[PDB]
């Protein structure tokens, strides 16, 4: 599991 | 830091408003997010990775860039697109921040000039029973913003003692309303007679004053 | 589905205080969360997230003087060493989800509930919510039965430290006095509830 913040790709 | 068309951008109901956002530094991939926020209220997302909308979202609205420039076009403006508008991006961790926001561009709808109704509001009994004294005055349904408002008394312009609060642009017809509050201690308030205030605005052919003697 | 911050107060200065996020309807080991503020009338700002792994990343002013953590349902943004700078609404979220947001006061004064004053009388009435400490007040008219007409401004910070704002409302100068004009003011933070009666004096 990769870390992002999810918020500039539909993290949905 | 990302820097955004700077505010306000004013725009007719039907017309287009584009806002740019330039970043100092390129963005990771094509990982950037615009969103809405209207006071008081959280912030909506309407695009991510640069082009796509999110759910629900009008197609009204249109985003595209890469690299260092990217813009977000709103066609057909509505009442309804008064906000203000916010892009995020993302960096590589260990060389800036992993996300950054830019400084946010406000959106005014344009609308036909429509003058203020003005009034005068004294100090109540109540208030001047204890130790101080307010006179408010009230600006109701004016476009556009920009609005002097003068107090005097006694003829005495008053200058940095009083305070202004301004609604947000009201949903249905465009219209500002604006309070004025001019605060004094109650002995100065009780040594004048005259207490005035003067509005200047667009709709207006000559200023407004609406004033008031105390104790009549 | 949603998420909603709690936790935010009046505090002094130095207070460590923690926000909780609390998560509803999805899972914290699939999604991250962040943390996000605004200074009133200023922008937004990142402060920081928390990937699904547990890692923790924050903007480089945010670091020291803030620290993320995440239990089963929950997420925490924890104020190491608050300052006055550190007043606004602190939202929690991901991508399409954002809460309410919890309003955070950083500073010396005292609580203070508010005076009600009324703004005597188509006609303008109104009330002026004064001198009370921190944000926010309600207001409303009739209970709620008042809706049309009415504006209430934004409360502005005083000379004094102390807050005040209006709320006024643009009615038919037919109906006073037939009709009765009661405001509404709540300012939960000292508990303060009063209903002011407003009419014309002479």
């Amino acid at each position: 599991m990769v870390d992002s913040p999810q918020l500039a790709t539909l993290a949905d | 830091v990302l820097t955004q068309t700077t505010s306000p951008v004013s725009a007719a109901v039907g017309s287009t408003v584009t806002i740019s956002c330039q970043s100092s530094q390129s963005v990771r991939t094509n990982k950037l997010a615009w969103f809405q926020q209207k006071p008081g209220q959280p912030p909506k997302r309407l695009i991510y990775s640069a082009s796509t909308l999110d759910f629900g979202v009008p197609s009204r609205f249109s985003a595209s860039g890469s690299g260092t420039q990217f813009t977000l076009t709103i066609s057909d403006v509505q009442c309804d697109d008064a906000a203000t508008y916010y892009c995020l991006g993302y960096f590589d961790c260990s060389i800036a921040d992993c996300v950054a926001f830019g400084g946010g561009t406000e959106v005014v709808v344009k609308r036909t000039v429509a003058a203020p109704s003005v009034f005068i509001f004294p100090p109540s009994d109540e208030q001047l029973k204890s130790g101080t004294a307010s006179v408010v005055c009230l600006l109701n349904n004016f476009y556009p913003r920009e609005a002097k408002v003068q107090w005097k008394v006694d003829n005495a312009l008053q200058s940095g003692n009083s305070q202004e609060s301004v609604t947000e642009q009201d949903s249905k017809d465009s219209t500002y309303s604006l309070s004025s509050t001019l605060t004094l201690s109650k002995a100065d308030y009780e040594k004048h007679k005259v207490y005035a205030c003067e509005v200047t605005h667009q709709g207006l052919s000559s200023p407004v004053t609406k004033s008031f003697n105390r104790g009549e | 589905q949603s998420v909603e911050e709690s936790g935010g107060r009046l505090v002094t200065p130095g207070t460590p205080l923690t926000l909780t996020c609390t998560v509803s309807g999805f899972s914290l080991s699939s999604n991250a969360i962040n943390w996000v503020r605004q200074a009133p009338g200023k922008g937004l700002e990142w402060i920081g997230y928390i990937a699904v792994s547990g890692n923790t990343y924050y903007a480089s002013w945010a670091k020291g003087r803030f620290t993320i953590s995440k239990a089963s349902t929950t997420v925490d943004l924890k104020m190491t060493s608050p300052t006055a700078e550190d007043t606004g609404t602190y939202f929690c979220g991901k991508s399409n989800i954002w809460g309410p947001g919890t309003l955070v006061t950083v500073s010396l004064a005292s609580t203070k509930g508010p005076s009600v004053f009324p703004l005597a009388p188509t006609a303008a009435l109104g009330c002026l919510v004064k001198d009370y400490f921190p944000e926010p007040v309600t207001v409303s008219w009739n209970s709620g039965a008042l809706t049309s007409g009415v504006h209430t401004f934004p409360a502005v910070l005083q000379s004094s430290g102390l807050y005040s704002l209006s709320s006024v409302v643009t009615v038919p100068s037919s109906s006073l006095g037939t009709q009765t004009y009661i405001c509404n003011v709540n300012h939960k933070p000292s508990n303060t509830k009063v209903d002011k009666k407003v009419e014309p004096k002479s």
